[PDB]
């Protein structure tokens, strides 16, 4: 299923994923297309922050769902 | 237009004020009519009490209607926390907020992750604000851990709405006001200080604003009514708005709950008559077409608006 | 551990708390700073209102979290 | 499989895992026993940092192997 | 057995002969290497094969002096692209020592997907290598940096840091002295900038049975040599060598100085305590000499010759060869 | 980009550098600050010696990284 990851700059990422894919794998796929280290990534869906251990199926994240990518990083 | 009854010791104008708003918002009413399924609580069921009141609002020919069926379902549902109890005086915004929550609890399949996806849930599909808070330092790059949550009402301080007014586009006024005391140190302590950012992620078609008050006898009342705007651009209420529908969404002031001396009232725009209306429990009265009259009625009675309700003119009820 | 509270004036005060503190305790400390009795105090954190009886840890209130104080208007 | 996780205070976390468990999977078990968020967790074995997306058998981590848990904390 | 290694005018092999003497005289290495039958051979040029031929001569030959030219040649061909250890060119004994240990691993172990040596026959990783991680930790605010793990065969410490920390202290303290010297300049800011300062912390997670200390010199004619020699201790407590020592075998480990590669005047030589004769030997290529049974005898010679110790080898006397 | 170099004397210095900088470029900056000629410079990062012809990016040298300088003594 193609899921949509939306970033703060406005870029709407599209990824081919399956419900088995853990949030860590979604973060990996994101790194394959943006170069953002998963340790700096935080995913958000329906106001809930998704955990890397859980999987899309655990959140009922159906196809064509839009996810929100917020980055938690340090300075300098 | 109809009215609601309060016995001498009933002390129920908090419910009645909120009951009028829900009945008059076209989005909530037209949605609620296409609902024939709910997790009934039996006797302490808010849905069935609510339902019963909406049937009489549409079919009954009486000028004043009883709301004790909702007062008991509210008192029994919240008997463990001693809120909205039978006879006691309570908060209207609290009542308006817990009513929306209790509705969702009745129209949801209790998702384990607690997400709400129900296409028919009015409380989440039409009213709820899904956003997140985050501290972003633009000088060194640092960024706090994002805090996401859902709120049903956006609360803004009165001392801040007025001050920003002293300092057409009152969405920026609300955003500038809501972020007044939100200065924080940079998450990595680079020396810079930033403001907390909130960005909305969905597209609510009814935006309900809460006004935080300083006392039951506020001297900012008159100035607060003078700073209110009728047209609210959703694209400016928050630091950022992700959904495009919200980006171009303009919402009009449609209803409002007012407090005055341990009592509650409700002003509302009946679009079927193009005139603002007034509901003090059982006493109904017409105000006029111009919003300026609502202002004059309010500053003449020292009213304190507690809840402001903005509706998308091009809104839609819930869909199958 | 310190905590941020957004008062009715729109300003922020700092409260010294521990996560095992009930919110009636947090409400009492707010009363010593802002002068609002706890019965008129509505405390909102991340959208939900803090129901009296729980502790700060039951809502995952860590250090530097910001509570939104709201005046209850019984009518 | 029983593997052990050494904290820098000397506490030992015993974990029941499979060779096919990923590192994010192991960090989730550590959170179940300790409440340590996975984003704070760094795991070290044989002088190498363990990558979230790779498995225990990738690093040839066997029974009774000892992993070292080092934490990244923001502080304050 | 104490034999010499030939060095002809121009071949500049004293840096290799100095390292070779350490490896042959280190009990945990020599006994381990003898039990090693199979190896990843590189062909006619192969360090393991040249090393074995040298070690077999050290035991079976009756000649007072032996040639290292086979290992010299194999080292040159192995590092031709790096332009190191080339024929006829001087080089560094500690670099030579390090790379011999590294290539021994390449000859003994197998390529793992994650570059993790677990082979019980690898002398370098099983007995020499130190497995560490570095981290910045602030005690005041609790902030911690990302841990940086790595493996090293030699622990390098500055000679000026060593001499200075010796004056501050003015046996059974040499480990703490080495640790305070190594950490002297490792002051950094808090990972989160609370305003306080921190010291880089090094944590040893394994248990080497041979610790190779490398002295970082300021000059090739150092005027700190005498103070360095007088600052060196003969007993190392491994549990004190690093800020944290997490392995129980290493907390209890006590290692004694048994070898020392020395630099002077663009030349290299080696002192070593033969546990049999109970005396300190000295190997300068072909010249083998009896220094004496007391460490002071080595001190007197090093100070008189202005010798600059480069590699110190501390061996656990309760250590064991590879299984 | 800022990196640290632990020098021969145990002191820590600061190198202003770019990820695309060859380590021979880094060795030249060390020569100007510390006076050690390049052929006598041994740069160790994470236990491994940096070999000429590579850049800081090749070794994942990032900001606040520390290089350990050892003096080479040819003999
Ligand atoms: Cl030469
Ligand atoms: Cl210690
Ligand atoms: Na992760
Ligand atoms: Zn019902
Ligand atoms: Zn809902
Ligand atoms: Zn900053
Ligand atoms: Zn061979
Ligand atoms: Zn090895
Ligand atoms: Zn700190």
């Amino acid at each position: 299923m193609q899921i949509f990851v939306k970033t703060l700059t406005g870029k709407t990422i599209t990824l081919e994923v399956e419900p088995s894919d853990t949030i860590e794998n979604v973060k990996a796929k994101i790194q394959d297309k943006e170069g953002i280290p998963p340790d700096q990534q935080r995913l958000i869906f329906a106001g809930k922050q998704l955990e890397d251990g859980r999987t899309l199926s655990d959140y009922n994240i159906q196809r064509e769902s839009t996810l929100h990518l917020v980055l938690r990083l340090r300075g300098g | 237009s109809k009215g609601l009854s309060n016995e001498p010791g009933q002390n129920s104008c908090f419910l009645n004020s909120a009951l009028q708003v829900l009945w008059h918002l076209d989005i909530f009413r037209r949605s609620f009519r296409q609902l024939t399924t709910h997790k009934c609580m039996g006797d302490s069921c808010i849905f069935c009490a609510l339902k019963g009141i909406f049937n009489q609002f549409q079919c009954s020919s009486e000028k004043v209607l009883p709301s004790d069926t909702l007062r008991s379902a509210l008192a029994k549902t919240f008997q463990d926390e001693q809120r909205f109890q039978l006879g006691i005086m309570d908060d209207a915004a609290e009542c308006f907020e817990n009513l929306l929550m209790r509705i969702h609890f009745h129209i949801a399949d209790e998702t384990k992750e607690d997400i709400c996806t129900a296409q028919h849930c009015i409380s989440h599909q039409k009213f709820a604000m899904t956003l997140f808070e985050q501290c972003v330092c633009t000088s060194c790059g640092a960024t706090s851990d994002p805090l996401p949550f859902i709120q049903m009402v956006h609360y803004i301080s009165t001392t801040s709405l007025c001050n920003q007014a002293i300092c057409s586009m009152f969405g920026e006024l609300l955003q500038n006001a809501s972020t007044m005391g939100d200065l924080r140190n940079c998450p990595s302590n680079c020396g810079e200080r930033i403001r907390i950012r909130r960005v909305l992620m969905n597209a609510p078609q009814i935006i309900t604003i809460g006004l935080v008050w300083d006392s039951d006898h506020s001297d900012l009342a008159e100035d607060v009514i003078h700073s209110l705007g009728t047209c609210l651009k959703l694209g400016d209420l928050f630091f950022r708005v992700t959904d495009d529908r919200a980006k171009q969404s303009e919402l009009y002031l449609v209803g409002m709950i007012c407090y005055y001396g341990k009592h509650y009232s409700t002003f509302f725009f009946q679009t079927k008559i193009r005139k603002w209306m007034y509901f003090d429990d059982a006493h109904v009265k017409e105000i006029g077409p111009k919003w300026k009259d609502v202002v004059t009625k309010c500053i003449k009675g020292h009213y304190q608006p507690l809840l402001l309700l903005y509706a998308d003119p091009q809104g839609t009820p819930v869909s199958t």
